[PDB]
């Protein structure tokens, strides 16, 4: 008799888009 | 429930593409939300609850280099394509639902 | 021609998903063995050429976690999906195509 | 009357699926 295969649950995918990733600025004072 | 596909494209770099599944049309547009709000959660950690009005999740959407789904059609097992426009009313139509 | 999108999950990790557009079926075939031979050339950076069996290829396909494309069918305006075999038996008619 | 906007031709988008990044080996000789 074949194994039933048990594993964890399947998180929900919910992406992170990363809009705020490496987003600089600068700044001249003369 | 008809099985649906979101096709996501942030910004004009083919690189960040993703996409997700969703088991019905509104669990799809509850999955905007949610990305809006994933967005504003990592801009403001120290927030435990934002509110915010609708134009700013459409503002989202709208700047947004890409969006569209795919709704799965029982009758001739294809997936019928949507636009960035068709998903922001039927977010619209989706909370008007939950604030009621 | 068929605009075909093509659905790509490297790796159980649904953060490395990606999606291709292409204008035929044909040109999502060649995209995907394009994909396989470009990881093949970041193997071997110093190889001008490479041979490979097409079991190599199916080989690769079928190590991707997901794998699966959208077909437009202009009679219903709708994406008609397709498998990872589906694709790879594609692939076998459009590469002995090319061979002759 | 409106501008024709003209841009650089797109390149055709082919996915680095990144498959040997950051693969690595350990290897013991105890």
């Amino acid at each position: 008799p074949r194994t039933a295969r048990h594993a964890p649950a399947v998180r929900k995918f919910s992406p992170d888009l990363k809009l705020l990733k490496d987003v600089k600025i600068s700044v001249s004072f003369t | 429930m008809s099985h649906t596909i979101l096709l996501v494209q942030p910004t004009k770099r083919p690189e960040g593409r993703t996409y997700a599944d969703y088991e019905s049309v509104n669990e799809c547009m509850e999955g905007v939300c949610k990305m809006y709000e994933e967005h504003l959660k990592r801009m403001n950690p120290n927030s435990p609850s934002i509110t915010y009005d609708i134009s700013q999740l459409f503002d989202f959407i709208d700047d947004l280099a890409d969006l569209s789904c795919l709704v799965y059609r029982a009758d001739t097992q294809t997936y019928q394509p949507y636009n960035k426009d068709w998903i922001k009313e039927k977010i619209y139509v989706l909370l008007r639902r939950q604030a009621q």
